[PDB]
């Protein structure tokens, strides 16, 4: 159907180019993950200095591209420690403009060995209730 | 409730410079923004929601699709650019008469006073018909996104009126 062709443009044309995390008091990266975030085949993992489970303010700083335009874009990321919560942001973008790149960041407010390979960060793109991509993260804190 | 703020003016204006060295980040590799750069934060316990959407000829087109729910408009001016100050002048008036705009704050920022032939605060008031607004608060504030200078008196004021509403 024309409908499910236009759809399958859009997941196509959608990419996360990269993902990082920074002291939100200095403004400094602590960890940036570029290259194929959301290529198959690959858990993607991160390697950030444990000193950021200390940092009171952390941001986090996504960038990602669309030839489609996209009338209702969201996206909804969570971070979790095995099972539980420990972060849920959400942030509707609405429109998205065709053959674009685009940036969003967020001021974000157990031991490290407890932690490290268990902290999932999971993004989830969405146009309306259309999936259009999914993240996933693993943390290894140094 | 959170504060939705839309920051536009013409390419080069220095929007994204403004909203990285407010944030503390870098602005050395500040790159034209071909799409839309979004920074939710606090300030002053005001949690924000800053758009910075590329303003290049080809963009404009697509800035209105972003008006819904604004609460501030910041409209940020390359001060030493004299030669757009009319095309300047004509996107800005072109959006304070839009419905969707209707009583949302505005701050001009009159950036790159850090450069020689900056004009003044009173030249681009009058350049840009400031004084003829009338549907909306404003208020005009000379700045260096470089250098950060001023940066925070015109966000602090912008805030500060919205609130009261
Ligand atoms: N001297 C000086 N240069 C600035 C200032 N703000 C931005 N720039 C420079 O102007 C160019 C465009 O800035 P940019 O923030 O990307 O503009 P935007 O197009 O409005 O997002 C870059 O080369 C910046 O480093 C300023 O206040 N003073
Ligand atoms: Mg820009």
């Amino acid at each position: 159907s024309a409908k499910d062709e236009r759809a399958r443009e859009i997941l196509r044309g959608f990419k996360l180019n990269w993902m990082n995390l920074r002291d939100a008091e200095t403004g400094k990266i602590l960890w940036q993950g570029t290259e194929d975030l959301s290529v198959p085949g690959v858990e993607h993992e991160a390697r950030v200095p444990k000193k950021i489970l200390k940092c009171k303010a952390v941001s986090r700083e996504l960038n990602f591209s669309s030839t489609e335009q996209m009338e209702k874009f969201r996206l909804e990321q969570k971070v979790y420690f095995k099972g539980q919560c420990l972060e849920e942001w959400f942030f509707e973008f609405g429109f998205v403009i065709p053959n674009s790149t685009n940036t969003w960041q967020s001021l974000i407010e157990m031991p490290a060995s407890v932690l490290t390979g268990n902290v999932i960060i999971e993004t989830k793109f969405f146009d309306d209730d259309l999936l259009v991509s999914t993240s996933r993260v693993r943390l290894f804190y140094v | 409730r959170e504060l939705r703020l839309l920051m536009l003016g013409l390419d080069n204006a220095g929007k994204t410079t403004i909203l990285k060295k407010f944030n503390g980040e870098d602005v050395d590799t500040i790159s034209p923004t071909l799409g839309f750069n979004i920074k939710t934060l606090e300030h002053r316990g005001f949690k924000l929601n800053i758009w910075d959407v590329g303003g290049q000829k080809s963009l404009r087109s697509y800035w209105r699709n972003y008006f819904e729910s604004t609460d501030g408009l910041i409209w940020v001016v390359d001060s030493a650019d004299r030669q757009r100050m009319q095309d300047c002048q004509r996107e800005l008036q072109s959006l304070l008469v839009e419905e969707r705009l209707a009583g949302a704050t505005l701050l001009i920022f009159a950036n790159k006073q850090d450069l020689p032939g900056a004009l003044s605060c009173n030249a681009i008031q009058e350049a840009l018909e400031l004084d003829s607004i009338r549907s909306h608060h404003w208020r005009i504030q000379g700045c260096s996104a470089v250098t950060g200078e001023d940066l925070l008196p015109g966000i602090d004021w912008l805030l500060d009126d919205i609130s009261s509403r």
